[PDB]
RNA sequence: UUUAGAAGGAGAAGUCAUUUAAUAAGGCCACUGUUAAAAAGUGUACCGCCGGAUAGGCGG
């Protein structure tokens, strides 16, 4: 039992799904939240025992599958659809990478091979995995490679102008440009228990809403700390969130 | 219809009355927002919407996921004026809103979107798909002239190397950090390349481009040289990359 | 048991990803690539284009293929019963065929180089190579295969229809596969790369798939020639020709349903489980081939 | 009217790039020619093409490439309309195969006529092809008048019956490469395609750059090559050839000339249903539709 | 004598001290043997030689 | 166990015509560039032989 974190460096992916509720581009951080999660479930069907605790993301390149119309603005591209019209998607091609917060034993020189075994049956936000670049175990403050951060900056989203979330969030906006809609999370409902039609019918059920916040890029050289980023599970009463404290 | 929480938007095929309306209204300046903290002008089992699950810390949750199309009303004619950027989403008829049933998305089939782009150097181009790809010698194929056993036998041939480290890769360097890795298979390589036990005490590895403008690990991207050769061609190739 | 589950997902175990489109001649193929930009013209509208260089000859595209277990990618079933009893359904049909009755016509697709679809006619000679990981491959020329005489007695064919049938029984758990392809059309010629589903308010004209510039093909597209193998639909000998694996067999090239009687999916399952008679071969085949690809087969709640 | 039919067009042509040669050393002289830009007087920027001071000769280089009519077949919504096509198509290729067509297509050619208006003034145009090893014998385009179409050649004879055998017999693909000279002048204008721009506040003259020289439109190039419908009526009074086109007049006098005798849009709903025998003109207009494609339902 | 760096890579071959028509010493590699003269270093005995007084 | 699981974008085209931009014009005056340095790794690698396999070994 010792604290450590793994790096999955440069993980591109295809199609995965960018348009959330509201925010196109950047994914649901619960996207990475579960795919963390999954891969502790696919490891710990192998009898390995390691649990993995707290993600960060550090993003590189972007491409939204579309073209610039006349200004500026996107247009972007869909697959046809066919058995069971279109209605709304959209899909990005991501670069990004990923730090894991990683508490467990018997994690030196191991558990890597594991973790490029059950990677092979995973999928990022519905994208493909191809080829990630590389897994590492450098237990450095600086063993990040030149990325972005995207971090839980709760500064213009909490002290701001207008009376409310929305008369605030767009006036908190326009000053600030690296600053961005993050969808952190979902609660919505109560009623927890067990009515038919469940993927699992042996677990509670409820009807959830997504929430959002706001977001920001820093660099791997100029940052402030871990404890400012590699977001984090939190739970209280119907009030599931990912959050950094 | 008018709805907060109507279904069959996110999917179709999914025949149901799924209202879940809002009757609480908590608005305060909390660390996030939801519909209810919106500015807000305008439920039983689930089949073809997206359902997840949530560790409590304990066991897990199984969620139903239920849109926002008053938030996805909002967001249009608040980002009508604003001048923040915005990605318009056309991927949308009118049968289709019709056959839905929804008069807030039939309005807005067409919707200003929220969005949220990473800073502009970071979205690839052709550049940032060229930089992942390095070159490859044309002529190393088998052993030629001049040469037994891979090894650069003869003389008389290294202005063809010279001209090889030539004619490609000229003026499209790259920063440091883009350039590609040194892997570890390359003690295999040297294994399998043509049959040595090992790498060779009497002799190196070499490139045609060395860390400056193209060049990777592949199957036949290395040329072993001598110690001579190599060393007039540390200068030499740094005399146009100075 | 007496129906489908309420939730029952299957993941595809054909995993394409996108291609891109390079321009080089066929006797500089493996030796020197340039990039195949997307040029732009005047029509009488904005209409983009694409083709080759006036120094060029052939085109290049690479794509890569995933291919996962069909027992273990059952992403949510919401039953036991049923699990298990498409379980033992899958370990009969590997005791009895090891699913290689279906990866000979799934190699025979990648063989004749079917993925370049109005690239085909007008060619000179193809070079498709097929390369996994760790073994090499000799190439092959898709001239010489018919689009409907499938081979079923090939030696590559063989080699890569049993090794990609080991993983959909379930010997392995991946497999990567890599394809080069290098059609011979001529000088400053026309390539057709594909193109988009983007709708626009002002725009009329058609705008091809970009992909960092370098033209290209969706995965949705060079998926679907290889898996165009059904020739076990009812009335064949009147057509002579293999259609798509689906559900109801609609291909949309025809309109009118391949298949859309008691020979489907939907009533051979409802044939298989339930009934558990001896349906023969062929819609065994057809069974595990749409099983293969995936999607959502959930019974039709209301 | 049927589904989603469709066709492929059986001949197709690159986009001709233009160069600059002198004629003592024609075979063995090429320059580039580079789009120039001079304003015009009113704020308006406008490009215009000219030669050098010092060469004599516009050259032109475009190649053709055929494909059989069946193996051009694109969208096949239905097969009685499909099994149609082929028979009608296989009785029309028992007694000649196309030989009506290919013949006017290739003399089309050989009048160098795809030069809109750098055939305005000229004292010599040659036409060469020289697609494989072998060399054709050179052209002379100058002995060739615009309405009659000449039938006695050699070379003509030969290049047509190529491609009149090659359109439904042998192999399913043909190039054939051809290099055209125009001798115009020194240092005169030349007249490259124009550029359909879509920027406000420009009445701009963007001229057409292929490969960063000057270039020839491939719509262009294909609109002198379609040209050959002297079988539409009233042509004994007119006396001009009409590009062949679903509707029945070109855009160049504007009134309609075959809105209903015979087009796509009328005459198919008596041909491919009930099959009744037809002139052998209505039939060359209806092959050389097919050979041109398009949308058809 | 000294050669004259890497000025021009025409000759690949080791250049030599050429001003004034002659050969001769660059007057750093004088400046630098006078100024070897310091025995102040710390483990003096360890290595026991005069050093160039340098900044380090 | 991730707003998870799935998907054929297609065929066809004529952008064209002419056009004079030009008259007039003062960049100014003054401010020390200096401190200090390692190009050279050994800069080239021959015979007499025994050996008759261009194996391999002694001496100058």
């Amino acid at each position: 039992m010792m604290k450590g974190y793994i790096l999955l460096e440069k993980v591109n992916i295809e199609n995965a799904n960018a348009f959330n509720n509201i925010i196109v581009g950047i994914p649901a951080i619960t996207s990475f939240l579960g795919f963390a999660r999954a891969l502790e479930r696919k490891l710990n069907a192998k009898e390995i025992a390691i649990r993995i605790n707290g993600v960060g993301l550090e993003f590189h390149e972007y491409e939204l599958k579309g073209y610039k119309n006349k200004r500026g603005q996107y247009v972007t591209s869909c697959p046809l659809p066919g058995s069971i019209h279109i209605m709304n998607q959209a899909y990005i091609d991501l670069n990004m990478s990923f730090l894991l917060e990683v508490e467990g034993p018997h994690v030196d020189m191991s558990t890597c091979k594991s973790i490029k075994s059950t990677m092979e049956t995973l999928r990022i936000a519905g994208g493909i995995i191809r080829n990630y670049k590389k897994i590492r175990l450098i237990d450095t403050l600086a063993d990040i490679p030149y990325g972005y951060f995207l971090t839980l900056r709760q500064d213009n989203l909490n002290d701001a102008a207008g009376d409310d979330m929305l008369d605030k969030m767009i006036h908190a906006l326009q000053q600030e440009d690296t600053l961005v809609p993050i969808a952190v999370g979902f609660k919505a409902l109560s009623e927890v228990g067990h009515v038919e039609g469940q993927r699992d019918p042996e677990k509670d059920h409820c009807f959830v809403e997504s929430i959002f916040s706001l977001g920001g890029f820093e660099c791997s050289k100029i940052l402030e700390d871990i404890n400012s980023c590699l977001w984090r599970y939190k739970t209280e009463e119907g009030l599931y969130l990912c959050t950094i404290i | 219809h008018l709805a907060t929480h109507v279904a069959k938007f996110t999917e179709t095929n999914s025949p149901g009355n799924i209202g879940a309306y809002d009757i609480l209204s908590s608005d305060m300046n909390c660390g996030y927002l939801d519909t209810a903290n919106a500015g807000w002008k305008e439920y039983r089992t689930n089949q073809f919407i997206k359902q997840v699950f949530f560790p409590v810390g304990g066991s897990y949750h199984l969620l139903s996921i239920l849109p926002s199309t008053v938030l996805n009303y909002e967001v249009s004619d608040r980002l009508y004026r604003s001048k923040i950027p915005k990605i318009r989403l056309r991927l949308l008829s009118s049968n289709a809103a019709s056959t839905t049933g929804s008069r807030l998305v039939s309005k807005n089939k067409w919707p200003l979107v929220f969005q949220a782009l990473p800073p502009k150097f970071l979205e690839k181009n052709l550049a940032k798909a060229l930089d992942k790809e390095y070159l490859l010698p044309d002529i190393n194929i088998d052993e030629l002239e001049g040469v037994d056993n891979g090894c650069l036998i003869d003389e008389a041939l290294l202005p063809l190397i010279i001209d090889e480290g030539k004619r490609k890769g000229e003026g499209n360097y790259r920063p440091r950090h883009l350039r590609d890795e040194r892997k570890e298979e390359t003690v295999q390589a040297f294994l399998d390349k043509y049959g040595y036990c090992n790498i060779p005490v009497g002799y190196e590895v070499h490139h045609i481009v060395p860390l400056s403008q193209g060049g990777a690990d592949s199957i036949k991207n290395m040329i072993m040289l001598s110690i001579e050769h190599h060393e007039r061609v540390t200068e030499a190739h740094a005399s146009y990359f100075k | 048991l007496k129906s489908r589950p309420e939730n029952l997902s299957f993941a595809r175990c054909l995993n394409t990803t996108e291609a891109k489109f390079w321009q080089t001649d066929f006797l500089k193929r493996h030796t020197f690539k340039l990039p195949l930009l997307i040029t732009d013209k005047a029509v009488l509208q904005k209409s983009q284009s694409c083709t080759l260089s006036t120094e060029c000859d052939t085109l290049r595209i690479d794509f890569g293929i995933k291919v996962l277990p069909v027992k273990e990618s059952m992403y949510s079933c919401s039953d036991y019963n049923y699990r298990t009893a498409i379980y033992q359904k899958i370990d009969e049909y590997i005791a009895e065929d090891g699913f290689l009755t279906l990866a000979k016509r799934y190699v025979n697709n990648i063989a004749n180089a079917r993925f370049l679809w109005r690239n085909r006619k007008g060619a000179e000679i193809i070079e498709t190579i097929v390369t996994i990981e760790d073994k090499e491959y000799p190439s092959f020329n898709s001239k010489s295969f018919n689009l409907d005489t499938f081979v079923e007695d090939n030696a590559t064919i063989n080699e890569i229809a049993q090794q990609i049938a080991d993983t959909f029984a379930g010997k392995r758990e991946y497999l990567n596969i890599y394809v080069t392809c290098f059609v011979k059309i001529g000088c400053a010629m026309e390539v057709y790369p594909s193109q988009e589903m983007t709708f626009d308010d002002d725009d009329k004209g058609k705008k091809l798939f970009k992909f960092e510039g370098s033209a290209g093909m969706h995965s949705q597209k060079i998926n679907n020639a290889l898996r165009t193998i059904d020739t076990w639909y009812p009335d064949y000998t009147t057509y002579e020709f293999p259609i798509p694996v689906e559900n109801y067999g609609a291909a949309r090239s025809i309109g009118i349903p391949f298949r859309p009687d008691t020979k489907s999916f939907y009533k051979l399952i409802d044939r298989m489980i339930l009934k558990n008679e001896d349906l023969p071969i062929e819609d065994k085949h057809y069974v595990m081939a749409i099983l293969i690809r995936g999607g959502m087969f959930s019974k039709k709640q209301e």
